[PDB]
């Protein structure tokens, strides 16, 4: 019986780190844009030159 | 049952009961488990002459009411003022009907077998409850602090455990009892407090001197430094105002007080400290969980909200348990609501629902199902 709930809640901690994956998303995104968009501009500034 | 109905989780704690929904972040009631009685008749003439009061209701009214506590060291020792408390939180504190709503329960480490039927009995034939489930105290502490397996001190107001978690498993042979909590070390202070000058002798300012202590008190990394310091200087001396107006000083009583946890011979007690309690059953335990049951120490109770009491307790565990093994004290901020936070996850868990104790099985096995359905 304790077992089964002990699996049972291991869920739980399954979730939380559904949630978590909302915080790697976020800093994934946040990095993702920082980078990418700053060379596009740098590349695209030293083409025009 | 309908997946729309919300189980409920009521937190019996020898100090507060808490009460709320399944699911819900936080308790939506949190009062005293007292039930107060008028001491003369004729006293409460036009203010809705009741034969007892409960909970803040009773507590407003301790110059004129005897009160009560039916639940003793964690043990429920007056079932009638238990029912009365329980009709409470779910009438009026709730304000729902117990007949509609499954009941999760909590219950302290080793708790009599008779005690549980009772429990049962007067859920399924008093409240008629569609279901319930009881649940230790301590594995709902670990199940809200967010692991399986680990040792859980509850330190409530009634009574301290240290229960060494495995996968979910309070293990029975290594559970240790300590009567020592938040109750004793009321009247530690008032006593340290009359040694100094303010004398405390009324149940009203056994009140004062409690909120004192859950305001001023903590739990010092070095007693012997910070008494040193305190002898030395009164950077560590807090004023305190009284109802009256009256303001005074609270010296060294702010941590000699909280020592007893550690150090209980202060109180009379030929009992391990809170740290030697949690080293002890550790060690009861078997040496392959013994590393996961270090790095999984957590805090819960009331009594365990003194500010620095976590860094005392890892220092501890650290110079009694060996040098290879990692300490790791974990005390969340609402560690207080644990065990509440702890019932509410576990009755909000669609898997769990397998678990209730429908009244279908107590009407056929009886009071007795409990012990073949709650562990």
């Amino acid at each position: 019986i304790a077992s089964t709930m002990a699996k049972d809640v291991r869920q739980f901690w399954s979730n939380v780190e559904k949630v978590v994956q909302f915080k790697q998303q976020s800093r994934l995104e946040e990095k993702r844009k920082k980078a990418l968009d700053l060379h596009l501009d740098f590349i695209v500034g030293q083409t025009e030159k | 049952m309908d997946d729309d109905i919300a189980a409920l989780v009521v937190d019996n704690g020898s100090g507060m009961c808490k009460a709320g929904f399944a699911g819900d972040d936080a308790p939506r009631a949190v009062f005293p488990s007292i039930v107060g009685r008028p001491r003369h008749q004729g006293v409460m003439v036009g203010m809705g002459q009741k034969d007892s009061y409960v909970g803040d209701e009773a507590q407003s009214k301790r110059g004129i009411l005897t009160l009560k506590y039916p639940i003793e060291h964690g043990i429920v020792t007056n079932w009638d003022d238990m029912e009365k408390i329980w009709h409470h939180t779910f009438y009026n504190e709730l304000r729902v009907a117990p007949e509609e709503h499954p009941v999760l329960l909590t219950e302290a480490p080793l708790n009599p077998k008779a005690n549980r039927e009772k429990m049962t009995q007067i859920m399924f034939e008093t409240f008629n409850t569609p279901a319930m489930y009881v649940a230790i105290q301590a594995v709902l502490s670990l199940y809200a602090s967010g692991r399986t397996t680990g040792i859980v001190m509850d330190s409530g107001d009634g009574v301290t455990h240290t229960v060494p978690i495995y996968e979910g498993y309070a293990l029975p042979h290594a559970i240790l009892r300590l009567d020592l909590a938040g109750r004793d070390l009321t009247d530690y202070l008032m006593k340290i407090l009359t040694e100094r000058g303010y004398s405390f002798t009324t149940t009203a300012e056994r009140e004062i001197v409690r909120d004192i202590k859950e305001k001023l008190c903590y739990v010092a990394l070095d007693f012997e430094q910070e008494m040193a310091t305190a002898a030395s200087s009164s950077s560590l001396e807090k004023s305190y105002e009284l109802p009256d107006g009256q303001v005074i000083t609270i010296g060294n009583e702010r941590f000699r007080c909280p020592e007893a946890l550690f150090q209980p011979s202060f109180l009379g007690m030929e009992s391990c400290g809170i740290h030697e309690t949690t080293f002890n059953s550790i060690m009861k335990c078997d040496v392959d969980i013994r590393k996961d049951l270090y790095a999984n120490t957590v805090l819960s109770g009331g009594t365990t909200m003194y500010p620095g009491i976590a860094d005392r307790m890892q220092k501890e565990i650290t110079a009694l348990a060996p040098s290879t093994m990692k300490i790791k004290i974990i005390a969340p901020p609402e560690r207080k609501y644990s065990v509440w936070i702890g019932g509410s996850i576990l009755a909000s868990l669609s898997t769990f629902q397998q678990m209730w104790i429908s009244k279908q099985e107590y009407d056929e096995s009886g009071p007795s199902i409990v012990h073949r359905k709650c562990f």
